[PDB]
């Protein structure tokens, strides 16, 4: 038990402010006014990690990390492994760190008491302002996990002059000691599954040592409601919502509830839709899990169904005053192209820092071929401190997953970006740079060794944002890019119901009427298969009228959110519908032109622009039914249709 | 320059890096040894950092491409190598090869009978063939 | 020695056999210096009459390693009962010092602070002798060795029906067919340290051998260092 | 795939939070409150299902099973909008009936709220992951409501229980096939100022009923029950369900006390006694005053199925008759003996201090003393008297062994010794003595002041610990004639009823090298007996002390750790390499949870490493922690309140020092 690793780390309580709902008004689009403080702007000090032992080169928080809020930087270690944590008091306060479970000599305690002790290694109790120390630790067997339980458990250190009001100064963090094999070498971070550290913790501020109470001589009767109003029920210190809460559909979720609330936060954690299990000995199923001060349980729960989910304490009192984070739970093939691959997003959408000749960023379509088929610049700005950039528009907020990479050639320079980044964007001018897991300030991906082979990177946690702006840093005789972004809606119940993976049989889909090939081929409706490769892939009808519909049925009512349709090629003409409406019954005989919320004439979709470009449509309102038929309106010198509905079903 | 019968003469150092733009194969078929070379490509494309010596306690200073290392000496670790050591001997037996016995805080290794600490004052020496505690080879 | 592993060719020169009247082994032993063996205190009602024998890897046959040494002084501690083993210790002191050669090596005392806090929480010790391969069989003439990982304190009092003093620590395994035997008793239980072995403990008793559910148990060296040195000093 | 129709509709009633309907024809008053409660309807709405005496506010229990879809049918009879909304099920869009900021279209909008009249059912298809595991007890017990406005609505009442089950234990009836009965308590906070009448009040009820009037509920003896419990609230709670002579099971440990807290519900396996009568309760003392007691009858039905199991005579050996004698004097206790200098001076003037009206330390109490034989002549020698105080004497037993708790009652008031860990039966000692039908019934009967009585207790084959728990579980008894008043006067102890073979002859633990008791009876002398005798027996003058005094009253809460104030109480000294047990459990007036830490230092909680310990009022957990490394280091409670945070225990993780073993060896050649 001695073969480990001498995990560092350099902890430095430094000062900011802090605004609980800095994020609750980032998305004040309604006409309530009633669910809020205001003024909650406040000064603090927070645990802050840092790269360098000389504490210059801070280690910005990322993605992986964005739910932290005010608590600090995560601390990991394995079993029997020993962890230097160097403190450096960048606040006017003498602060320190304690720790919970661990092995530590009383020379990394960090907390003052009457231990009759000699002073020689005192120097741990309460560090002194501007000074620095070094908190030795080693995570021993009565640190770790169970045998067997869950992979991992959890723990909080914080610093340890007076906790009571150190904490309310923001002066708290994750300590997670896990089993042997799972954090990393290097990045100290696990490998297995998802974890989401959450403190369900009050931060009364009327304790804090920068609790500013300036003379309240001159006020009015106390209204008794800005006695509660420096109180914030808080996941992570952020009211009303939390961002980076983002997981996947039926994936496992390792919850770290920490709490270090006082004598009356009682916080019964619950997930809207979601059941819980802890882990263990004994594996229980939970909905809710009681949590209470001071701790630490690491459970783990199955995700249910994509959506904006709630998680909330169930006490009442803390669901209105704002201990209730949506939480975006995905679809489980959050997959999705995002359109640069089929046409959604059209070159009009795309911008750059840079561009060299005709490759313009409208080349940015992956697997784009002729001469100019991506986004090129001769000289990579590794000499100046901005790398060229490439911009691609959502015009929306949606998930991106993931990331596809490649390059080009002058027929004979095989040209490609071996390394890059991605900083992402909301309103294109607060931008954040992705840095997921890795130990730099910026995940610079992992490139592609060959220009046309992919390189497919996951944005673990997912990209919810608008603008995507791609760096390339290095290159081989020259940069040369081409992307596909992937992902899904934020609004969950958009996963393709399975007219392409097979899912959706071929008998569920009937036909109108269909032609004939020249040699004897059909386009049967099972043939509507989206991106459907061949001669013969498409959805065709004998006529070529308004009569016309494709028939499929769910064998069970799905709630459909939105629709993706296709074309076809022929041997010598593009064959794609102009436009088209969408007809449903609950039984399959009573069909419905679909109208607007406040028309009553049948809503006359866009129908197919090209062949390939994916022409996405919503349906506001859904379509709650199991049959649904796609009846023509327009189309291009014959009718064709490949269409995908993206729903989920009734449970 | 550039001429057509350049790479034919042999290597010289103010040709190749000082007079030009040199690369990593032009400036190793000079010099012929891979060490020699790194050293003089990591100051190429950075400078030498190692030139005010910005670690302390004697740190052995290491040039790269774009950052610096010292390897410091006992009690002094880390990149900058200012800040001290708890010796700690809970962590791999303080560099012992036997007991650490807590004065105040420096690391004692200690030796039991038929054993003598060493000159740095970590390891043990048998006193005499046969000690207590090893196999007989 | 329920399973486990041979001693080779050097591999457990610390081992020092009793033979009784007869020369036939029955406790086993360790070696603490030129004159002084290790053993279990209740190994000496076994014979009441006994000598030593060092460097044997066989008890049946002789290949010029056996060395029969005639005991001087043997003393044990006084508390010591059989109803509860505890205090189980005792060390004979030869009548000639100890030749050390191949195959026949002593073993270390590790100090009493860092013996408990360090050694006391490794993860496996070793324990050797000539016990009974399986319960109630016979005593192998062969010398095997077995890896006892350490128990704590509180789980290991909870498998044994008998209390574990504070003097006495398990090793073993609450469910596998791994422990020494009958035969086996003052057989070292040394702890292995950057490749120098330390004196643990000294194979005290046992409720049955490798039983599923159970653990080996074996009375704490540094719980007697004080009264090791000053008995060496005899 | 099984589908089930239930039909609630949501019909606000006048409600009075006693008995309406269970009246002798009289109006008995109105003092009621226009509440919205669920209901139960027959099938279509064409009539309703009468509900049970009990079930008050309850809606309609669901019961499904894996795989098995309920389809429940509301529309509200109120005239607000509400939902349905249970706890623990993977519901979709379309029937959570949650109304938040989804981005969700009007559609599935409509699960968010229902308006008067309009009609929606809910369907919860059930899959494998929300039924209960292999190791959880069948049909795990959740809780529905509208989740409209979540203080508002629920304080009117729309709440009821979701029993979702394994995979073929339910019947049609409602009911389940493996057990005999089955009860669903609740125990949930209405605050009337929040609710939809917005009247100024607040009711803690069991089953929306208040202040104990909830009819009773009938069983069989020894029937197999499976109970759920729910618990309520818009503000934070802690209930702590207890049944009184009785013992549960709570996924497979065997607890007594089981806790509970807002928006929480629980189910437990549960074989009960013999025939009789017992208060059930929720014993966090907030609850306690607020009267959350309901009652339950165990009628003798003729089943005889099982009332065995396999005793055998190689266990009659280990029945072991202990022989406790244990005492109530009433004497002088003082939480401060001594007091360290060091320790803070304006708190000694205010709890500690003797002020002219303020008693301050020394207090008048009842404790329980050991004896070793009948004649109470001597007290018992534990080496700990000091060290773990006013705590009463542990009573070590195992499965099988029959007690004989000899407890004898010096004091100067009626009270009793209730365990926590035996199902007795109050049916054992009346043979020919006369009872007068309603007075006072006393639990127990009232011990007066010299009076002695002879307990006679069993650990069944129902009260083993089970191969989750420790190898000996702690259990507090208490004088069950008043919860708040008794414990309140340190009639406190734990109750160790360990395993089969875990004490030796003498009656120690086996597995445990040193025995630690840290029991933290948050006291309040002003709910004791002896409030007037504390005061005007050391107040110089007592014509002007006053009650409401926060000053006062507040001055008399004096939080202590197995009855000294931690800064009135020895620091600890345990040998390394040892394996201390600790014995924790609440006690008090403590309304919160005290969470304690151990500085450097973990113990084992149910094979699993903690290293805080939360702790419910009037339960008890056991840790034991190996001391293992070197220092002085410090129990402390992180709860920020200045009662909760002065409670700081020092102990040192010494070296163990000689050990003399070196001058006794004998010297025999052979
Ligand atoms: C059953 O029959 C029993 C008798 O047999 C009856 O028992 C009574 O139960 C009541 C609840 O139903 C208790 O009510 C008490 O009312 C006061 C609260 O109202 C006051 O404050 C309101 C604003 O307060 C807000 O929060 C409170 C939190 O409880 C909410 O209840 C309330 O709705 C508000 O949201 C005002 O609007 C209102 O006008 C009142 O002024 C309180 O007195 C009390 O709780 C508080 O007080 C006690 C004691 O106070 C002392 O200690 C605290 C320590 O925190 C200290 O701060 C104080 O200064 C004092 O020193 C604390 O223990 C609590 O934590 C609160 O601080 C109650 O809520 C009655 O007490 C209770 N009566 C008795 C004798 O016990 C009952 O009516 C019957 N029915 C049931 C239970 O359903
Ligand atoms: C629900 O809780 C049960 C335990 O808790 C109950 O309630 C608490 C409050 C206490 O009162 C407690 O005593 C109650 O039982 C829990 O397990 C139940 O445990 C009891 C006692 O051990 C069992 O009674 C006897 O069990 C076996 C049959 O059980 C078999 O399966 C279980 C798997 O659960 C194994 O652990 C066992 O080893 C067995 O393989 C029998 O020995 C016996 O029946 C008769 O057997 C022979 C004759 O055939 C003779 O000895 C006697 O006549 C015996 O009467 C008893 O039945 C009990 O079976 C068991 N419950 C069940 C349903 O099996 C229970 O599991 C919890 N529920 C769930 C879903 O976990
Ligand atoms: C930052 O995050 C990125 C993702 O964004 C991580 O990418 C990882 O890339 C590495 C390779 O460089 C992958 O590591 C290996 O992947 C395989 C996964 O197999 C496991 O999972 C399957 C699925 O159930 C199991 O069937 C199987 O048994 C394995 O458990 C394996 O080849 C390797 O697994 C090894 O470790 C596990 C855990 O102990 C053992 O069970 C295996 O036997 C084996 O020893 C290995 O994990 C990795 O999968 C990629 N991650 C993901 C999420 O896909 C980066 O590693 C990360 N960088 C950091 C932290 O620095
Ligand atoms: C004296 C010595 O030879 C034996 C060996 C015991 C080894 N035990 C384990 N677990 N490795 N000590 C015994 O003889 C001491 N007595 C006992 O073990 C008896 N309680 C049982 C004897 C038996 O089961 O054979
Ligand atoms: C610590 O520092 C305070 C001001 O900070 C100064 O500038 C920053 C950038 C750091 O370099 C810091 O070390 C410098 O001192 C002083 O006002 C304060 O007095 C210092 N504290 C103590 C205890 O000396
Ligand atoms: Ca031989
Ligand atoms: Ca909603
Ligand atoms: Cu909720
Ligand atoms: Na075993």
């Amino acid at each position: 038990s001695n073969n480990g690793n001498r995990r560092n780390y350099y902890i430095a309580a430094e000062e900011i402010s802090w605004d609980y709902s800095e994020f609750v008004q980032r998305e004040t689009d309604i006409e309530d006014s009633d669910d809020i403080p205001e003024d909650t702007t406040y000064k603090k000090v927070v645990f802050r990690k840092y790269l360098d032992s000389t504490f210059t080169k801070r280690d910005p928080r990322g993605e992986y990390e964005e739910h932290l809020g005010i608590l600090g930087p995560i601390i990991r270690a394995e079993v029997d492994d020993v962890i230097q944590v160097r403190f450096k008091n960048l606040a006017s306060r003498p602060y320190s760190l304690h720790a919970h479970g661990l092995s530590y000599e009383k020379s990394s305690e960090g907390k003052t008491y009457e231990d009759d002790s000699p002073e020689w290694f005192k120097e741990d109790n309460a560090v002194q302002p501007n000074s620095s120390y070094t908190y030795v630790w080693h995570a021993t067997e009565r640190s770790g996990p169970e045998s067997p339980g869950s992979a991992c458990r959890a723990w909080a250190y914080y610093s340890a002059v007076n906790p009571e009001k150190d904490i309310h100064s923001g002066l708290i963090g994750p300590l997670l000691i896990c089993q042997k094999g799972i954090l990393h070498k290097d990045s100290n971070m696990p490998m297995d599954m998802r974890e989401f550290v959450l403190l369900f913790m009050t931060f009364d501020e009327k304790k804090s040592w920068y609790y500013e109470k300036k003379s309240r001589s001159s006020w009015r009767l106390t209204s008794s409601e800005m006695k509660k109003s420096h109180e914030f029920h808080a996941i992570n210190g952020m009211i009303y919502s939390l961002p980076g809460l983002k997981m996947y559909e039926q994936e496992w979720v390792r919850l770290h509830l920490l709490n270090i609330g006082g004598s009356q936060d009682i916080h019964v954690v619950h997930f809207h839709g979601q059941t819980l299990l802890e882990n263990g000995n004994k594996q229980h199923q939970l909905g809710v899990w009681p949590l209470l001060p001071g701790s630490f349980k690491t459970l783990e729960m199955k995700a249910s169904k994509p959506g904006w989910w709630l998680l909330n304490t169930e006490v009442g009192e803390n669901q209105r005053a704002g201990m209730q984070t949506p939480f975006l739970i995905m679809d489980r093939d959050c997959r999705m192209p995002m359109g640069l691959s089929t046409g959604i997003i059209s070159d009009s959408q795309i911008k750059a820092s840079e561009f060299l000749g005709y490759w313009e960023p409208r080349l940015a379509r992956l697997n784009n071929g002729g001469s100019y088929n991506a986004w090129s610049v001769e000289k990579l700005a590794a000499e100046f401190a901005s790398k060229p950039w490439i911009q691609v528009d959502m015009q929306k907020e949606v998930i991106i997953t993931g990331i596809q990479t490649q390059g080009a050639k002058h027929y004979l320079k095989s040209c490609y970006t071996t390394e890059f980044y991605v900083a992402y964007s909301s309103n294109q001018i607060n931008w954040q740079i992705f840095k997921g897991n890795s130990t730099r300030n910026v995940m610079y991906f992992n490139g592609n060794s060959d220009a046309s082979t992919i390189k497919e990177n996951q944005f673990d946690p997912p990209i919810v944002a608008r603008y995507i702006r791609i760096s390339p840093t290095r290159a081989y005789n020259r940069p040369t890019l081409r992307l596909e972004l992937q992902g899904c809606e934020v609004n969950g119940c958009s996963t393709p119901l399975g007219m392409e993976n097979g899912k959706i049989e071929n008998k569920q889909i009937t036909a109108s009427s269909f032609k004939k090939s020249w040699w004897g081929d059909y386009w049967e409706p099972f043939r509507a298969r989206l991106n459907a490769q061949g001669r013969v892939n498409a959805w065709q009808a004998k006529a070529n009228n308004n009569k016309q519909w494709l028939e499929i049925d769910l064998l069970k009512i799905k709630k459909i959110t939105a629709i993706i349709t296709q074309g076809c090629k022929s041997l010598s003409s593009e064959m794609y519908v102009k436009s088209y409406t969408i007809h449903y019954s609950e039984q399959g005989v009573e069909w419905k032109p679909y109208r607007l919320k406040s028309s009553m004439v049948d809503k006359i979709f866009e129908g197919n622009t090209n062949t390939k470009g994916h022409v996405k449509n919503f349906f506001n309102p859904p379509i709650i039914s199991r049959f649904i038929r796609v009846i023509p309106k327009t189309w291009n010198q014959s009718i064709a249709l490949r269409l995908e509905l993206f729903g989920c079903d009734i449970y | 320059a550039n001429s057509f019968l350049e790479e034919m003469k042999k290597g010289h150092l103010e040709r190749e890096c000082m007079e030009e733009t040199c690369s990593y194969e032009e400036a190793r078929e000079v010099f012929e040894d891979s060490d020699k070379t790194n050293e003089f490509w990591n100051k190429y494309k950075d400078g030498d950092q190692c030139e005010t010596s910005p670690c302390q306690n004697q740190g052995k200073c290491k040039d790269g491409l774009g950052e610096y290392t010292c390897t410091c000496l006992e009690g002094f670790e880390g990149k900058n190598c200012e800040l001290f050591t708890r010796k700690l001997c809970r962590a791999f037996n303080g560099d012992c090869d036997q007991f650490c016995k807590r004065v105040q805080s420096s690391v004692v290794c200690s030796c039991a009978r038929g054993y003598t600490l060493a000159d740095n004052g970590k390891a043990c020496i048998p006193t005499g063939p046969y000690p207590c505690g090893k196999q007989t080879l | 020695i329920v399973g486990g592993q041979e001693c080779k060719d050097g591999e457990c020169p610390w081992q020092a056999l009793l033979i009784n009247e007869e020369n036939e082994g029955f406790c086993g032993g360790t070696i603490l210096s030129e004159f002084y063996i290790l053993t279990a205190a209740h190994c000496l009602y076994q014979a009441k009459r006994f000598k030593v024998r060092v460097g044997d890897r066989n008890t049946e046959q002789e290949e010029g390693g056996e060395a029969v040494h005639e005991v001087e002084v043997v003393i044990k501690h006084n508390r010591f009962t059989k109803e509860t083993y505890d205090f189980d210790i005792a060390v004979l002191r030869l009548k000639t010092p100890i030749t050390f050669r191949m195959n026949v090596a002593p073993a270390c005392l590790p100090e009493r602070d860092w013996a408990n806090e360090t050694l006391m929480k490794q993860d496996t010790g070793i324990v050797s002798g000539f016990g009974r391969t399986h319960e109630k069989g016979r005593q192998s003439t062969r010398l095997k060795m077995l890896e006892v990982p350490y128990v704590d304190r509180h789980s290991c009092m909870l498998s044994s029906d008998f209390r574990i003093t504070q003097n006495m620590f398990c090793a073993g395994y609450d469910t596998k067919q791994e422990d020494a035997c009958q035969g086996d008793s003052g057989g070292p239980h040394v702890t292995r340290f950057k490749d120098t072995y330390f004196v643990t403990g000294i194979v005290s008793w046992g409720e049955g051998c490798a039983r599923k559910g159970k653990y080996g148990i074996y009375t704490k060296v540094t719980r007697f260092l004080k009264w090791i040195k000053r008995s060496m000093k005899t | 795939a099984q589908l089930r129709q239930f039909y609630v509709a949501a019909q606000g009633i006048s409600w009075s939070y006693r008995p309406e309907p269970t009246n002798s024809s009289l109006n008995l008053s109105v003092t009621s409150f226009k509440k919205i409660v669920y209901r139960e309807y027959e099938p279509y709405f064409k009539k309703e299902k009468p509900q049970s005496t009990i079930s008050g506010l309850l809606g309609p229990t669901l019961y499904a099973e894996v795989g098995d879809i309920i389809k429940v049918h509301f529309k509200n009879k109120a005239d607000k909008p509400l939902s349905i909304h249970p706890q623990g099920i993977r519901y979709s869009k379309l029937s959570e009936g949650a109304s938040y900021l989804d981005h969700t279209f009007p559609a599935e909008k409509m699960d968010d709220a229902v308006a008067p009249g309009r009609e929606y059912t809910y369907e919860w298809s059930i899959s494998e992951d929300s039924g209960p595991t292999h190791d959880d007890p069948p049909c795990l017990t959740h809780i529905y409501y509208s989740h409209e406005n979540l203080i508002e609505d629920f304080n009117s009442g729309l709440i009821g229980p979701l029993l979702i089950c394994k995979k073929g234990t339910l019947t049609e009836g409602g009911t389940q096939k493996t057990f005999d009965k089955q009860i669903v308590l609740l125990f949930a906070v209405f605050d009337e100022s929040k609710s939809w009448s917005q009247s100024s009040s607040l009711m803690y009820t069991v089953n929306g009923y208040v202040n104990g009037t909830m009819p009773d509920i009938t069983v069989c003896a020894h029937d197999h029950i499976s109970w759920h419990l729910l618990g309520m609230s818009s503000g934070p709670e802690l209930f702590s369900i207890h049944f009184n002579g009785q013992v549960l099971e709570q996924n497979h440990h065997k607890v007594s006390a089981i806790t509970l807290v807002s928006a929480t519900s629980t189910t437990a396996n549960m074989t009960v006694g013999p025939e009789g009568k017992w208060i059930i309760s929720s014993l966090t003392p907030k609850h306690l005053q607020a009267g959350m007691q309901a009652y339950i009858d165990i009628k003798n039905c003729p089943k005889k199925t099982r009332n065995l199991k396999k005793i055998t005579r190689e266990q009659r050996r280990h029945m072991k008759r202990w022989e406790y004698f244990i005492a109530a004097e009433e004497v002088i206790w003082d939480y401060a003996p001594v007091i360290p200098a060091n320790m803070d001076k304006k708190y000694r003037s205010q709890h500690l201090d003797n002020f002219s009206n303020q008693i301050g330390k020394h207090y008048k109490k009842v404790m329980y003393t050991q004896y070793e034989d009948e004649s109470f002549t001597k007290h018992t020698v534990n080496p700990n008297m000091k060290e773990d105080g006013i705590l009463g004497p542990i009573i070590r037993a195992q499965v099988r062994d029959t007690l004989k708790i000899v407890f004898k009652n010096m004091a100067s008031r009626p009270y009793s010794i209730y365990p926590h860990g035996v199902t007795f039966s109050p049916y054992e000692d009346e043979v020919n003595s006369s009872f007068t039908s309603g007075r006072n019934n006393t639990m127990i009967r009232a011990v007066q002041p010299g009076e002695t009585y002879t307990y006679k207790w069993n650990i069944l084959e129902f009260d083993e610990p089970t191969e989750n728990d420790a190898q000996c579980l702690t259990r507090p008894y208490y004088s069950d004639v008043d919860i708040m008043r008794d414990i309140a006067s340190g009639l406190i102890g734990l109750l160790l009823i360990c395993k089969s073979r875990s004490l030796d002859r003498r009656g120690i633990q086996r597995a445990a090298d040193i025995e630690q008791q840290a029991v933290f009876a948050v006291f309040d002398e002003n709910k004791s007996w002896y409030l007037e005798d504390n005061i005007n027996k050391f107040c110089e003058n007592p014509d002007e002390v006053k009650r409401d005094d926060p000053k006062f009253y507040e001055s008399n809460i004096m939080s202590t750790i197995n009855g000294y104030v931690p800064e009135s109480i020895t620091t600890l000294g345990f040998c390394f390499d040892d394996t201390v047990q600790w014995h924790f459990c609440s006690v008090g007036t403590q309304n919160e949870i005290l969470t304690i830490h151990f500085t450097g230092h973990s113990f084992i909680y149910g094979k699993r490493h903690e290293d805080t310990l939360t702790l419910f009022p009037m339960r008890g957990e056991s840790v034991t922690v190996t001391m293992d490394n070197v220092g002085t280091w410090m129990l402390t409670s992180m709860n920020s309140s200045p009662r909760s945070k002065k409670l700081r225990l020092k102990f040192r993780d010494v070296k163990c020092i000689p050990d003399d073993d070196e001058d006794s060896y004998e010297i025999f050649e052979p």
